[PDB]
C-alpha cells in the first residue's frame, strides 16, 4: 500500500436492560382477601420469583459498574479540546451546554425512543385520566413496577468523559497504573508503531492524519442524524422488555378454565365451596404466567450479561490500551477506541487504521551478495524495475538496502528465489 | 352491564371515599379506595373494565355517578435497613411519589401510629425514585453502601443514624496536558 | 442449598387440594374422590420440580460461561504471557499461578505497575545536519540541558547516537524537531 484511510466505526453493544419487580398478591389476587388466603397455601412461589427478579436487578447495575467504572479516578475534561489538530470536541462534553453529555451521546439518546416511560408516571397520573387507560396505568395496578438503575444517565456520561479525557492526556498508561502525560502526536505515533507502521509516516502526514480523523467524525454524525435504526440493539431490549410486561398484563383476562376471569364476579356469585375451585383454577394460571415472565426474563438477563461482559472487556482491552486480536475493534488495524454512552448500552468508537492503493512490486525472499544470503529485518525486498530496495509491509517507504537494515544467515544456494543485488556498507 | 331489574333485599350503606374499603355496588363486590371521577360513561352501562379485566370505575345506583376504584396500596414501598444485630431503625422509600402525597398514597389514617410515624417527618426529600422519609440527606459523598437507585445510597452512622446521599464515582483527579512535555 | 431447601419445603403446599399429605388423602378418601387430589397434588409437586430444574439449568449456562473463562484464563495467563490489557490484573502481566478453591480456582496475578513518575521535556524527533531522527524504542527526553533517550516504562537516559534511532528526512515537516546532536561511535 501507498496510501491509507483513518476510519471511525461504531459497535453497539447492549450493557443493561430494564429492572422489574412484581407483587404476586396484587397481581394474581389483587386486593380480595379470601385469594390471598387461598394463595398462602401455595407455598413459597413468590419467594422464589421475587428472588429471581432481585437477583435480576442486582445484576443490571453489577453489568453497568463492570462497563462503565472501571477506573475510578475522574479525570477532568480539558479545556483546550484540540490535541495536535485532532479536534475531540463532539465525543467530550461542551462546556458551553447545559447537557453534560457530549454531542454524539445527545445523538444517541434522542435515537432511541424509550415507549415504556415507567418513571414519568407517578402518583396522581394515573388516577384522575380523562379517560385514556395507559399500558403503563394497567402495569402499576396489577403490582408490576420498574425501578430506576443505581447509576444516572449523567453518571455514566461522567465515566465516558473521564475515559475520554483520560485517553486524551495519558493514553494507554492510566489502565495500568498512574497517568503518565504524553504529548497526543506522541501517543499516536506509538500507536502507529504498534499497528506495524513507523512513526515518521505519523509524523510526516499529522495533518492529514488529524483531517481524516475530524471527518471520519463529522460522518459518524451524519450517519447518527440522518440514517435511522442504527440504535438497533438497544431498541430491541426496550421493546422486548415492554411487550413481555404487556403479555403479562393482558394475561389477567384469561379464565384459565374458571366461569371468569374476573375475581370478583367468581367470589360474588358463588358460595365458597364452589369459588375455590375456580379461584384456584385462577391461582394456577396467573402463577403459571409469572413464572413464565420470570424464565423468559433469566434467560434475557443471561444474554445481557454476556453482552455486558463482552463490552467491558472490549473497554478493557481496546479504550485502556491498544488491541493486536484481529477483528476484535473494528475492521483494520487498530488505533484507538472512546466510548459513547448510550441508553441501556455502550457505543464504542474504533479508530482504525486502513491502508489503501497498492501498487505492484516484484518481490524477492532474500539478496544474495557476495556469496551470502541477506534477509530483511523488519520489512520486505521490492523492485521497482532496475533498483531493489526495502520496504516496510503496510506503507511503501523504500530505503537502499544496506547492512543494517538485512541480516546475513548463510549462503545463496538453498533458499529458493533469491536474487542478486548488492548490499551497501558504510 | 346493563341497568339491574330484579335485586335481592340487600339494605344500603353511605358512601365512604378516599378509604380502602370493601365495596358492593348491584351485586358487583370488591375492594378498593371511592373517588369522584370525571369518567362520562355511555347510558345503560355500570362499571368501566381495564385491559386487564380490573373494575376501576363503578356508576353509583342512587346518586348516578361515576366513582374510580383504586387499589389499596398500589404504589411500590421498599424499606432500607441496616440490619437487625445493627440497628432497629428503617428508612422508607415510597417509589414514584411525591413527599406531600405520601400519607394520602399510602392512607396514612388507617395505618397504624408506629406506620403514621414513617407517613412524614423532618427527614424527607425527593429521590429521583420517590420520597425517602427516615434517612437525612447529608451533603458529603462515599461509596455506595446501600444502592437506593438515581445515584443515591445510604448507610449506617455516616449517635448512629441513616444517612443518604449522592454516590461517588470516583476520586477526582486532573492530568496537566502538555505538548513537549512527558512522565517516565 | 437454597434451591434444594426451598424444593424441600414445597412438598407442604395443597396445591388446592383437602391436604398436603398423600396418606390422609388415602386414607379419608375413596378411589374416585382421591384421583382428583391427588392429581392436584401431583400438577402441584412435578411444577415445583419443573421450576428447580430450570433454574439449575440457567444456573449452568452461568457457571459454564465462567468456566470457560477461568480455561482461558489458565491458558493464557498461567501458561503464557498475556499482552491483553486488564485480562489478567491491573498493570503489566507478568505470570499467574492458580490455586484449587472450594467449587473454583483463584489466580494470583503477578504485574508490573509502574510508579514515581518524573516530568520531563520531550520533542518527537532530533534535527540533526539536516537530518530527521526518531528514537527506535523510547522516547526523546530532556533533563533540562541534555537529551537522551530512554524507554517508556522506566527511566534510564542513554546517549543519542546512529545505533539507537533512525533517519528518515529533513527537518522541516516534522512539528516539534527539536536540534540537538546525535553521537557517531
Ligand atoms: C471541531 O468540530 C466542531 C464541529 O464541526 C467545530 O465547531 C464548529 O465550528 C464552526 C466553525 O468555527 C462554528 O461555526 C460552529 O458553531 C461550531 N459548532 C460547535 C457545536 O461548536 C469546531 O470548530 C472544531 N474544532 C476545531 C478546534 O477546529
Ligand atoms: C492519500 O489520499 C488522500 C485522500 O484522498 C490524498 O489527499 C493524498 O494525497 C493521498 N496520498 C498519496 C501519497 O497519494
Ligand atoms: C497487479 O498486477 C495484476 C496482474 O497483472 C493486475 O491484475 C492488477 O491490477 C495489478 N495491480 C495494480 C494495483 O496495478
Ligand atoms: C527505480 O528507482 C531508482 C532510484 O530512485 C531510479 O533511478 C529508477 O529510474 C527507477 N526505475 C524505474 C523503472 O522507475
Ligand atoms: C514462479 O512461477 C513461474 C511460473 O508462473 C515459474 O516459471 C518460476 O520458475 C517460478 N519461480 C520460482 C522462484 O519458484
Ligand atoms: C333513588 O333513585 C333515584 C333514581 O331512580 C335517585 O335520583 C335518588 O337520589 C335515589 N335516592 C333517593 C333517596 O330518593
Ligand atoms: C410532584 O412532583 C413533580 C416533580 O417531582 C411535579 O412536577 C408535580 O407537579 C408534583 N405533583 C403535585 C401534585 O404537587
Ligand atoms: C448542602 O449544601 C446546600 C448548597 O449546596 C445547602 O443548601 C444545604 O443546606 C446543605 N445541606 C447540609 C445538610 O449542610
Ligand atoms: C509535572 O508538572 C505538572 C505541571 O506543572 C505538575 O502538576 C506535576 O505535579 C508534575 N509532576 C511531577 C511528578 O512532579
Ligand atoms: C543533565 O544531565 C547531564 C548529564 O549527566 C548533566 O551534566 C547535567 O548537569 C544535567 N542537567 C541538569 C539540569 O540536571
Ligand atoms: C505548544 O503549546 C504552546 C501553548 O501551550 C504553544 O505556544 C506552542 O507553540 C506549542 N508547541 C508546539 C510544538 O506545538
Amino acid at each position: 500500500p501507498t496510501n491509507f484511510t483513518i476510519s471511525v466505526t461504531t459497535e453497539v453493544m447492549p450493557v443493561s436492560m430494564t429492572k422489574t419487580s412484581v407483587d404476586c398478591t396484587m397481581y394474581i389476587c389483587g386486593d380480595s382477601v379470601e385469594c390471598s388466603t387461598l394463595l398462602l397455601q401455595y407455598g413459597s412461589f413468590c419467594t422464589q420469583l421475587n428472588r429471581a427478579l432481585t437477583g435480576i436487578a442486582v445484576e443490571q447495575d453489577k453489568n453497568t459498574q463492570e462497563v462503565f467504572a472501571q477506573v475510578k479516578q475522574i479525570y477532568k475534561t480539558p479545556d483546550i479540546k484540540d490535541f495536535g489538530g485532532f479536534n475531540f470536541s463532539q465525543i467530550l462534553p461542551d462546556p458551553s451546554k447545559p447537557s453534560k453529555r457530549s454531542f454524539i451521546e445527545d445523538l444517541l439518546f434522542n435515537k432511541v425512543t424509550l415507549a415504556d416511560a415507567g418513571f414519568v408516571k407517578q402518583y396522581g397520573d394515573c388516577l384522575g385520566d380523562i379517560q385514556a387507560r395507559d399500558l403503563i396505568c394497567a402495569q402499576k395496578f396489577n403490582g408490576l413496577t420498574v425501578l430506576p438503575p443505581l447509576l444516572t444517565d449523567e453518571m455514566i456520561a461522567a465515566y465516558t468523559a473521564a475515559l475520554i479525557s483520560g485517553t486524551a492526556t495519558a493514553g494507554w498508561t492510566f489502565g495500568a497504573g498512574a497517568a503518565l502525560q504524553i504529548p497526543f502526536a506522541m501517543q499516536m505515533a506509538y500507536r502507529f508503531n504498534g499497528i506495524g507502521v513507523t512513526q515518521n509516516v505519523l509524523y510526516e502526514n499529522q495533518k492529514l492524519i488529524a483531517n481524516q480523523f475530524n471527518s471520519a467524525i463529522g460522518k459518524i454524525q451524519e450517519s447518527l442524524t440522518s440514517t435511522a435504526s442504527a440504535l438497533g440493539k438497544l431498541q430491541d431490549v426496550v421493546n422486548q422488555n415492554a411487550q413481555a410486561l404487556n403479555t403479562l398484563v393482558k394475561q389477567l383476562s384469561s379464565n384459565f378454565g374458571a366461569i371468569s376471569s374476573v375475581l370478583n364476579d367468581i367470589i360474588s356469585r358463588l358460595d365458597k365451596v364452589e369459588a375455590e375451585v375456580q379461584i384456584d383454577r385462577l391461582i394456577t394460571g396467573r402463577l403459571q404466567s409469572l413464572q413464565t415472565y420470570v424464565t423468559q426474563q433469566l434467560i434475557r438477563a443471561a444474554e445481557i450479561r454476556a453482552s455486558a461482559n463482552l463490552a467491558a472487556t472490549k473497554m478493557s482491552e481496546c479504550v485502556l490500551g491498544q488491541s493486536k486480536r484481529v477483528d476484535f475493534c473494528g475492521k483494520g488495524y487498530h488505533l484507538m477506541s472512546f466510548p459513547q454512552a448510550a441508553p441501556h448500552g455502550v457505543v464504542f468508537l474504533h479508530v482504525t487504521y486502513i491502508p489503501s492503493q497498492e501498487r505492484n512490486f516484484t518481490t524477492a525472499p532474500a539478496i544474495c551478495h557476495e556469496g551470502k544470503a541477506h534477509f530483511p529485518r523488519e520489512g520486505v525486498f521490492v523492485s521497482n524495475g532496475t533498483h531493489w530496495f526495502i520496504t516496510q509491509r503496510n506503507f511503501y517507504e523504500p530505503q537502499i538496502i544496506t547492512t543494517d537494515n538485512t541480516f546475513v544467515s548463510g549462503t545463496c544456494d538453498v533458499v529458493i528465489g533469491i536474487v542478486n543485488n548488492t548490499v551497501y556498507d558504510p | 352491564n346493563a341497568p339491574a331489574t330484579v335485586c335481592g333485599p340487600k339494605q344500603s350503606t353511605e358512601l365512604i371515599k378516599n378509604k380502602c374499603v370493601n365495596f358492593n355496588f348491584n351485586g358487583l363486590t370488591g375492594t378498593g379506595v371511592l373517588t369522584d371521577s370525571n369518567k362520562k360513561f355511555q347510558s345503560f352501562q355500570q362499571f368501566g373494565r381495564d385491559v386487564s379485566d380490573f373494575t376501576d370505575s363503578v356508576k353509583d345506583p342512587k346518586t348516578l355517578e361515576v366513582l374510580d376504584i383504586t387499589p389499596c396500596s398500589y404504589g411500590g414501598v421498599s424499606v432500607i435497613t441496616p440490619g437487625t444485630n445493627a440497628s432497629t431503625q428503617v428508612a422508607v422509600l415510597y417509589q414514584d411519589v411525591n413527599c406531600t402525597d405520601v400519607p394520602t398514597a399510602i392512607h396514612a389514617e388507617q395505618l397504624t401510629p408506629s406506620w403514621r410515624v414513617y407517613s412524614t417527618g423532618t427527614n424527607m426529600f425527593q429521590t429521583q425514585a420517590g420520597c425517602l422519609i427516615g434517612a437525612e440527606h447529608v451533603n458529603n459523598s462515599y461509596d455506595c453502601d446501600i444502592p437506593i437507585g438515581a445515584g443515591i445510597c445510604a448507610t449506617y452512622h455516616t449517635n448512629k443514624r441513616i444517612v443518604a446521599y449522592v454516590m461517588s464515582l470516583g476520586a477526582e483527579n486532573s492530568v496537566a496536558y502538555s505538548n513537549n512535555t512527558i512522565a517516565i
